[PDB]
């Protein structure tokens, strides 16, 4: 039985472990010479190594804990549980994988938080409107997508020192609106009015109490207030089991960390909590603002979603901003557009739009696979978000679990959660990575040889240098190494030369750079293969010929990635929906489409086309995205039947088309004026006359 | 590489004081010792009614490790009238800018706040002191009469300073116009011979400064740092500055001319709210006399192993060229939350080695926060971006972080050694810590062997103890040493040899020593430097002939050399350290006489051969090119035999084939050296014979001159024999292919128009395109494909514009997208036109011909035409035939006449597609 | 058309009096 676990496996269980997951090993002393130790086993079990003797872990992930994924948000009868299973144990062998799953539900009725960070410097007093009876029209727009709904609000003006500060004659200390002989307050750092509370009430009252102060420059640094009502949780009021909303209005730029310095300010943002019994961020004058990977970071163990609620003048920006903080979504905030009492309610569909997995604790050894079942069982690989859902879907996540080698520690425990919310399902990894045979040994000293040996795994290791099959294989006898064995085959030279068998074992530690196994010394430890100067492309390391790729990388050299970011273009969809994602790169496949993410394709038909199929499955029941089930997925655009067409000579695309009826339906879509396409139909179809 | 980490001079200052936020170097003209310069800009002064003040100590590097405050100014604050004063100290950083020309000391309190001459006020203008030993003048040019957030008010002027070779200082305030930002430059004579301590606003002569600009730039806070360098033809040093909130917070670099405050170039970041400009350094990275920019973001978030932002920091590699241009590299952080662009500080040559070096600081880094420092050294080809030495932070946090590299001054040389040191600051601790440069020594070991061939019949050699007279053989090593800078004149190695080195793993020692009898030695050698390359010898045997184990493995002679470090420099014993890239040992080989025929020696016969199996690869395309060699050898053993495969410029090696039993996986390297890269394998020591060794090596061709035409290798194998050690050299040929594979596309936007047209009534002379019909649009696209790029070929469209002179689809304009010029044979749009089935494809109506000029599309280029036309609605409502159905057919062709390489065998590519608009009756 | 620097906010629209020319009003009553 020449194979791999007869190979590299024969010194000890310990290592015969390690070669590859289908060895096993055999422990008595049943037949101890003339056999292989290492075998499979069922070539273990024929040559009858056949009771506790053999040495044979498998790996397993058993399923600790499932609650069954709740209805809805309602804490009726037990809790809230949108992620099943909740605790899997993984047990490991060396180099091995085992895969599993989890289900994921944004369940219905899910409870609301929202705490609201107002702007309040001077540049605000001709934006204080949407302030003005907000618990109304906070709970007058949120209750159709929830009860229980809580709300509270803070404010923050800028750093209380120069130069932002009005400090120069006296009487701007108490009133900046020194000038203009005006009235206006004092400014403050980060000032926590309202902890989030039930009563719209008290609320719309304490809400309209508030106005304006003054700075010099126009950045204002509500990245103090956001960092701070992140991770001030206790004097927030952030409940467990409940969207947390945290909403940032503000009319121009903003400080960013490292501003500070211009005010003396070198301390870097910590990230704690800072704001005391005075409801005050206690550090604002000592501490930096915090930098956009601090308040990622923050933002996202805090399961906290940002919502940047900025007027025209300033909406790219925070767009731009928002890019850098994934997640987090802009929102214009002026009487000139459709909706600005449904902003946030807009917000929070864009939030629960989608289902991305996040990793915590992951173990450097281990490395993470993941399929995507996002439809009605359209498996996507290399996936771990869905997106395009609406409140109330359920989408399953295949994920694998491989280990490269296997680490000797306690067992880890590391976290797979959505992004965003409160359910995880934890994974407690143990690794099997030894034998039940060194405990089980006599003491390693006084036997099989004269002085100091030690043995009793399987086999006699007496002695450094010599490791004699019973003692003491020693200098030249031509004794029982006679290339009978230490040759695969006896029509080839000795132990792979690079060694010279001395006794039965040949030791062909020859000092090569790296190091040197193998039973016939044919294992390499290096000089696998090079994509660039380096071997397994800097990403893998060299075991006996072959590259073990590191985390995120696969392929024959370890030059391929398993990231999707880069395939992913602007509309959020993978390569633009006309190509596969390989290596991170994206392969148009789709006639004449190109680009980075097969954005460019301009022989595509026009747009005409796939909403005309949104046209019959929405409105008459029938084409082919109501066979394959896909119409409430890919039509998501408002569509409406509006009784001879309106038009308007701003940029209105007519479409007509004509159906299975031989009806001539004509239709136009509004292209995104708030970010909304918006599909209108005319009723009467142009039919024949009889 | 060389900075010792052991032992280092420690200063530290006053707790809280923020010691160590600002660093530089004092060389006076007037001395032979040299200062240490560390701002404190938080220190408590003398100076009555000011609570930190801030001072600027100075250093004895001496020993002792004393810091004195020099003595800028004594005074309190000034008074406007009698309870009224027009300054305010307290509090000013007075220490957080420090730079030092030969005796000049320009200091300055950027947080210096005043009160103007018109209303109550504590504006933060901020000042300096420029201090030449004796004389003390004050420089604020920024406390001019344009006072406010609207002009200087709050300029913080010397928030960042630098020095000119002639005497110019370059000072930056991030506070002027809004916080858009001012550099002001002026002449140090002007500085001095103008300061008037009654006058508090300052006119320089010859004073450069930038001026307020549109409100857009508001808040990009210009001169938040500084370097210097010459960027233009002239001598005079030009103006580099960060600023980091411009550009919608992406961060910018303005480079200004020296001579009148012009602009030059700009640097724009990548990425929003990482602070690009941070920090600026200039200095000659890659030894052509050109200065390079290096611009520092250390906020910046780049892409981890799994795809997620984390904020490493990034520093901006910029190398200049004989023209304007910048060839622009990246060079990330290493660890997440340690801000790694901070300090950037220019080390000159810290090895000698005759190219610059640079030190990178990301001082929240580190085990604990304690603060990291990289040194990277610079070559020919520019910054190495792999560090070669790693400074690690000593101190741990007591309130704020150490923040050990927030600032950092090297260039200047301290210990007179010849190789420059570095101060590195840690205000966070109230220190600063000097690093000195250890001297580089480039050592060169020789190893020979007296015959390498040995034979065990040939005894004629005595043994001492017995007198069996042995086969025996010389074992002869050299060593050399040479180093620049301060060095001891002779140095003393442990030089150790090793017999046989593939054996003593257990296996038996066939050599040993003469007198030793052991396989072992060691030996005190003593070298002077310079060339002299000393050598020494040795008396080696073999054991007997009946007594080891064989006679085909070799005899790897094994030397290795281990400098004791002390011999050092007497200071605190800065020892040296060995050339960091340097072989510590070598090694022979010497091989045992078998099988070499009856003339005592090995004369092989080795013979190379090699076959193409593609014999044509593509210009445009990374092309896998796989070589099958075979080397034999028919003739007598050969000692180290390698097969050499002397790869061109254009490709490199892949790796062996492994995938198939019919070939071998001999064991390959890629080699560089002198002048030549090239593929060595190893064939076997010896390579017996009669062996045929049969294997192929997988490569990557890209084509270097756009007109080659081939690719040629050159095969040899060489052995170390004496005699007939080397093949006959053979040299494969693959020939370039030219293969451009294009297609044309088209499509319609509509392809149909349902009859009759809503709201449609015919005109008398139609005016706009309401009163003629719809919008068809054609797009035609050329594209390329094919790896070959192709540099001209034409385009043709065929239109149909009447049938029965009756017009079908009217072109009012049609636009292009790429590299393609376009002429219709007809005026297009003559009315001057504002904003069964039946196919008419102009082999049966009036054709109207598009004609295009293509230039060179590469391998993923595009060309495009846009076709807007109007459906002449007046003609399908007639006795045209009204509920008749017609096809509107257009057809498009292209040949490509031309490609850039020449010399090679190019077949033109013609192909043609059509698009159609079927318009038809929907109802009768 | 205009607008102002820093912490700026136009002052109050009863235009055709106060602001000398800006170039809007509407809700809230505020300048251009
Ligand atoms: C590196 O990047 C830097 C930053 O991007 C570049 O610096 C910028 O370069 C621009 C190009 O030179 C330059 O724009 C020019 O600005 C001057 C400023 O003079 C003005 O004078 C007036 C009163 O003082 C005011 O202009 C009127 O118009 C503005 C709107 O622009 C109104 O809002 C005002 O109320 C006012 O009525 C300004 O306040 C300003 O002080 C202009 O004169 C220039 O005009 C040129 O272009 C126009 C076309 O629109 C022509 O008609 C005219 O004859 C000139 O050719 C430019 O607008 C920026 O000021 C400058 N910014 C900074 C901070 O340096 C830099 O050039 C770049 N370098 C390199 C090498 O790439
Ligand atoms: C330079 O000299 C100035 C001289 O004034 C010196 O400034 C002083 O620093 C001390 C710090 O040691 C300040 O003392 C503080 O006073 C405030 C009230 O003014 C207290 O609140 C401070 O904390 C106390 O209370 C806390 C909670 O209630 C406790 O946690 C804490 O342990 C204290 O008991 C503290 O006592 C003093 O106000 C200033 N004076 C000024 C600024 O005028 C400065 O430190 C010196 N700097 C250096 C570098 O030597
Ligand atoms: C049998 O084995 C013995 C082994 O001892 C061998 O005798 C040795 O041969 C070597 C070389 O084969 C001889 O040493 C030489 O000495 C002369 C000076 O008299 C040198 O010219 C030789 O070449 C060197 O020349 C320069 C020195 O002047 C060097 O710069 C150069 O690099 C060369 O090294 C060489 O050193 C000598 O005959 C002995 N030496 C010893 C130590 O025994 C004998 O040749 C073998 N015979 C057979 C038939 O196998
Ligand atoms: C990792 O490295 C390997 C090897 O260097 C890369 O594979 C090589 O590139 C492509 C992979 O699909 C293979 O295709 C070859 O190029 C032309 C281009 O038109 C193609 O049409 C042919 O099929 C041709 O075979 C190429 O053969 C392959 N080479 C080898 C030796 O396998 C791989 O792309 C690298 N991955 C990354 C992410 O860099
Ligand atoms: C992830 O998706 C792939 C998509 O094919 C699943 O299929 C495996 O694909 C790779 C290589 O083709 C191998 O793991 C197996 O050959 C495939 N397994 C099959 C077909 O059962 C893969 O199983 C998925 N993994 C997880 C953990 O969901
Ligand atoms: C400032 O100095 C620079 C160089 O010393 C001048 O740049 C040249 O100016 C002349 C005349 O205006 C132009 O013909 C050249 O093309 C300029 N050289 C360039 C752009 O590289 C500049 O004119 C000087 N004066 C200013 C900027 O006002
Ligand atoms: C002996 O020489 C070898 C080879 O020159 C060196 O050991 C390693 O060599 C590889 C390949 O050049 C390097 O990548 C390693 O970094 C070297 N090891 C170390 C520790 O640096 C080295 O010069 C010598 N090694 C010994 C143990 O004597
Ligand atoms: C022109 O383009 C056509 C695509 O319409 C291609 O024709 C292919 O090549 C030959 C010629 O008919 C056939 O063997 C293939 O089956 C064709 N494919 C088709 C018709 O789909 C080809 O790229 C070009 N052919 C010529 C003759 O220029
Ligand atoms: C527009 O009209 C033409 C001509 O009738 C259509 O061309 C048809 O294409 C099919 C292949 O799909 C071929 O059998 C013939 O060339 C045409 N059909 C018949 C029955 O003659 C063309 O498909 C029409 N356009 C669209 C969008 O359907
Ligand atoms: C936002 O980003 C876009 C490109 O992503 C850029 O064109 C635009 O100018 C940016 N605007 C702001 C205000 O950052
Ligand atoms: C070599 O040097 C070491 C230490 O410097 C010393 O112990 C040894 O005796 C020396 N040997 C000779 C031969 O000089
Ligand atoms: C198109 O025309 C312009 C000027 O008429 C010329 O510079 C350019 O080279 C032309 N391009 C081609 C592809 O003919
Ligand atoms: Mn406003
Ligand atoms: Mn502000
Ligand atoms: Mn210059
Ligand atoms: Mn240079
Ligand atoms: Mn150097
Ligand atoms: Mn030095
Ligand atoms: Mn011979
Ligand atoms: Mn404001």
């Amino acid at each position: 039985g020449p194979n791999i676990c007869t190979t590299r496996g024969v010194s000890s269980c310990q290592q015969c472990l390690a070669v590859s997951p289908m060895c096993a090993w055999c422990s008595d002393e049943a037949l101890p010479l003339g056999s292989p130790r290492c075998d499979l086993k069922e070539n273990l079990l024929k040559d009858n190594c056949a009771p506790e003797s053999i040495e044979f872990p498998v790996s397993e992930a058993r399923v600790l804990e499932d609650r069954p994924l709740s209805d809805k948000g309602s804490g009726d009868s037990s809790q809230v549980t949108q992620v099943s299973p909740q605790r899997i144990a993984l047990r490991l062998r060396p180099d091995d994988s085992k895969n599993f799953s989890i289900q994921v539900r944004q369940v219905e009725d899910y409870p609301v938080d929202i705490y609201y960070l107002m702007d309040l410097s001077y540049s605000m007093k001709d934006d204080l409107w949407s302030i003005q009876n907000l618990g109304t029209k906070l709970a007058t727009q949120m209750r159709k997508l929830t009860s229980n709904l809580r709300i509270g609000f803070g404010a923050f003006v800028d750093k209380p020192v120069s130069p932002y500060m009005y400090i120069s004659p006296p009487e701007a200390l108490e009133n900046p609106c020194y000038d203009m002989k005006t009235t206006c307050l004092p400014m403050f750092g980060y000032k926590h009015v309202l902890t989030l509370t039930d009563q719209v009430t008290r609320f719309n009252e304490e809400v309209k109490k508030q106005s304006v102060s003054r700075n010099r420059d126009a950045p204002e640094g509500g990245f103090d207030a956001i960092m701070q009502a992140t991770v001030c949780d206790e004097k927030i009021g952030w409940r467990n089991d409940a969207s947390h909303l945290l909403v940032f209005t503000t009319d121009a730029k903003t400080h960013i960390a490292l501003d500070g310095r211009l005010a003396g300010i070198v301390q870097p943002n910590d990230g704690q909590c800072h704001v005391g019994s005075d409801n005050h961020y206690s550090a604002s004058t000592t501490m930096d603002y915090p930098s956009l990977g601090l308040m990622t970071e923050k933002l996202s163990q805090k399961n906290i979603n940002l919502i940047f609620a900025v007027t025209e003048n300033v909406v790219n920006l925070y767009q731009n901003y928002s890019e850098l903080i994934p997640g987090t979504t802009v929102g214009v905030l002026s009487m000139d557009s459709s909706n600005v009492l449904q902003l946030i309610v807009d917000a929070y569909g864009k939030i629960r739009s989608k289902v991305e997995l996040e990793v915590r604790d992951l173990p450097e050894e281990l490395s993470l696979s993941f399929n995507a079942t996002c439809l009605n069982n359209e498996v996507i690989p290399g996936l771990k978000s869905c997106m395009g859902l609406k409140i109330g879907d359920t989408v399953s996540f295949s994920i694998e679990a491989k280990v490269r080698g296997c680490p000797q520690e306690k067992e880890k425990s590391f976290t797979i959660k959505p992004v965003g919310f409160k359910d995880s399902l934890i994974v407690q990894v143990t690794f099997d990575c030894d034998c039940a045979c060194q405990a089980q040994a006599e003491p390693n000293s006084h036997r099989c040889n004269n002085g100091n040996g030690t043995f009793e795994c399987g086999v006699c290791r007496c002695g450094p240098g010599w490791l004699g099959s019973q003692c003491e294989c020693s200098e030249e006898d031509y004794r029982p190494s006679q290339q009978d064995e230490c040759s695969p085959r006896e029509g080839q030279p000795v132990c792979s030369q690079r060694g010279e068998c001395l006794c039965g074992q040949c030791v062909c530690h020859s000092s090569d750079f790296g190091k040197i196994t193998g039973k016939y010394c044919e294992c390499d430890d290096f000089s696998c293969v090079r994509y660039k100067g380096e071997m397994c492309s800097g990403h893998g390391q060299c075991s006996c010929g072959d590259c073990l790729c590191d985390s995120d990388w696969t392929g024959y050299y370890c030059n391929c990635t398993t990231r999707t970011d880069t395939c992913m273009s602007s509309n959020g969809l993978l390569c633009s929906g006309r190509g596969k994602c390989e290596c991170g790169s994206c392969v148009c496949i789709q006639p004449g489409s190109y680009g980075d993410t097969c954005e460019k394709c301009p022989t595509c038909p026009d747009a005409c086309t796939f909403k005309k199929e949104c046209v019959e499955c929405k409105k008459f029941d029938r084409g082919a995205l109501h066979d394959e089930n896909t119409c409430n997925r890919y039509c998501r655009d408002e569509i409406e039947s509006v009784k001879e067409l309106k038009d308007t000579g701003k940029d209105a695309v007519n479409c007509t088309y004509k159906n299975e009826d031989d009806c001539v339906v004509r239709f136009q879509y509004y292209e995104d004026s708030s970010g909304k396409s918006i599909l209108y139909v005319v009723e009467e179809p142009e039919c024949p006359k009889g | 590489f060389n900075l010792d980490v052991d032992s280092p001079a420690e200063y530290s200052g006053p707790e809280g004081s923020y010691f160590g936020f600002a660093v530089d170097f004092f060389v006076p003209s007037a001395s032979s010792r040299m200062f240490l310069l560390v701002g404190a800009p938080k220190a408590n002064t003398t100076q009555p009614g000011i609570v930190e003040g801030g001072q600027v100590l100075k250093c004895d590097w001496s020993s002792t490790r004393r810091c004195q405050p020099i003595e800028f100014d004594a005074t309190g604050n000034r008074d406007y009238a009698k309870d009224d004063p027009l300054e305010f100290k307290s509090h000013q950083w007075f220490g957080a800018s420090v730079r030092s020309k030969q005796d000049k000391i320009l200091a300055c309190a950027p947080l210096y706040h005043w009160r103007t001459e018109m209303k109550q006020e504590r504006e933060p203008v901020g000042t300096c002191f420029l201090q030449d030993g004796t004389k003390t003048v004050e420089y604020a040019p920024c406390r001019s009469q344009d006072i406010d957030a609207d002009g200087q008010g709050f300029c913080q002027g010397g928030f960042s300073i630098d020095f000119t070779k002639a005497d110019r200082v370059l000072l930056g305030g991030p506070g002027s116009f809004y916080w858009q930002g001012q550099l002001i430059s002026d002449q140090v004579a002007e500085i001095v011979s103008k300061y008037d301590p009654n006058v508090y606003s300052i006119k320089y002569n010859n004073q450069l400064a930038t001026r307020t600009a549109q409100a857009i730039f508001d808040d990009s806070y210009l001169g938040y740092s500084v370097a210097v360098g010459d960027f233009n033809g002239d001598g005079i040093d030009d103006f580099v500055s960060g600023v980091p909130r411009a550009a919608r917070t992406l961060g910018m670099v303005y480079i200004y001319d020296g001579k009148n405050m012009s602009s030059l170039y700009n640097f724009t970041g990548e990425q929003m709210a990482a602070y690009f400009g941070f920090s600026v350094a200039a200095t000659d990275i890659n030894g052509d006399d050109y200065a390079d920019v290096f611009i520092g973001a250390p906020l910046f978030m780049d892409r981890g192993s799994d795809g997620k932002l984390q904020e490493v920091g990034q520093v901006s590699v910029s190398l200049q060229r004989a023209s304007g241009d910048f060839q622009t590299t990246k060079l990330n952080g290493f660890e997440v939350f340690a801000r790694f662009g901070s300090a950037i500080a220019p080390l000159g040559d810290l090895d000698q080695d005759g190219f610059n070096d640079i030190a990178i600081a990301a001082p929240y880094g580190g085990e604990d926060k304690k603060g990291i420092v990289y040194i990277f050294n610079g070559r020919s080809t520019g910054l190495n971006a792999v560090p070669s030495q790693i400074l690690e932070g000593q101190w741990a946090a007591r309130s704020m972080p150490p923040s050990f590299g927030y600032s950092m001054k090297g260039a200047t040389d301290i210990d007179k050694n010849g190789y420059p040191d570095l101060i590195v600051g840690a205000f966070g601790v109230d220190r600063a810590i000097l690093y000195r440069a250890r001297p580089v020594i480039t050592v060169n070991a020789g190893l020979e062997v007296y015959p390498s061939i040995l034979n065990q019949d040939n005894k004629t050699c005595s043994l001492p103890g017995t007198a069996l007279k042995v086969s025996c053989f010389n074992v002869r090593f050299c060593l050399k040493a040479d180093g620049k800078g301060v060095l001891p004149r002779k140095l003393n190695f442990q030089v150790e040899l090793l017999l046989d080195k593939l054996k003593q793993k257990g296996a038996i020692r066939r050599a040993l020593f003469l007198y030793s009898r052991s396989p072992s030695h060691s030996k005190n050698m003593t070298i002077s430097r310079g060339g002299l390359m000393q050598c020494e010898e040795l008396i080696a045997y073999l054991r007997d002939e009946s007594e080891f184990r064989d006679k085909l493995t070799p005899i790897t002679i094994f030397m290795e050399y281990r400098l004791d470090y002390r011999t050092a420099a007497d200071t605190t014993g800065l020892q040296p350290i060995l050339n960091q890239f340097t072989p510590a040992n070598i090694s022979r080989q010497a091989h045992i006489l078998l099988d070499c025929g009856e003339d005592n020696v090995c004369k092989p016969k080795l013979e190379v051969s090699v076959d193409s199996d593609q014999k044509k690869i593509y210009i445009g395309d990374d092309n896998p090119l796989t070589l099958i060699v075979k080397a034999q050898n028919q003739g007598e053993g050969a000692y180290e035999a390698e097969l050499i495969v002397s790869i061109p410029l254009q490709a490199d090696f892949i790796g062996v084939v492994r995938n198939n039993e019919a070939l071998a996986r001999l064991s390959c390297a890629f080699k560089t050296e002198n002048q030549t890269r090239q593929v060595v394998c190893d064939l076997g020591n010896p390579m017996k014979a009669g062996t045929q060794l049969l294997a192929g090596l997988r490569f990557s061709v890209h084509q270097q001159s756009e007109m080659d035409t081939s690719v040629k290798f050159d095969l040899q194998i060489q052995s170390s024999n004496l005699f007939d050690k080397v093949s006959p050299v053979v040299s494969h040929k693959v020939d370039l292919a030219v293969l451009a594979a294009v297609e044309i596309r088209g499509v319609s936007s509509p392809d149909h128009v349902f009859l009759p047209i809503p709201n449609w009534e015919h005109k008398e002379n139609p005016e706009t395109e309401e009163d003629v019909g719809p919008v068809v649009q054609h797009i035609y696209e050329l594209r390329n494909n094919g790896p070959s790029s192709f540099s001209k070929a034409m385009l043709h469209l065929q239109w149909p514009y009447k049938y029965n002179n009756n017009t079908l689809l009217y072109i009012l304009h049609y636009d292009i997208d790429g590299p393609m010029n376009c002429t219709s044979d007809m005026e297009i749009n003559p009315l001057r036109i504002k904003i069964d089935i039946h196919t008419l494809g102009c082999g049966v109506a009036q054709c109207l011909k598009i004609v295009c000029q293509v230039g060179r599309l590469d391998r993923g280029k595009s060309a495009i035409l846009y076709v807007k036309s109007l459906l002449w609605t007046e003609t399908f409502m007639n006795k045209e035939n009204q509920n008749h159905s017609y096809s509107l057919k257009s057809s498009a062709s292209f040949n490509v006449i031309e490609f850039p390489y020449k010399n090679l065998p190019i077949e033109d590519i013609t192909n043609s597609t059509l698009v159609t608009t079927n318009v038809t009756w929907g109802i009768q | 058309c205009p607008q102002g620097r820093g912490d700026w906010a136009p002052t109050s629209c009863k235009q055709d009096s106060d602001c000398l020319a800006g170039c809007v009003c509407g809700p809230n009553g505020f300048c251009g």
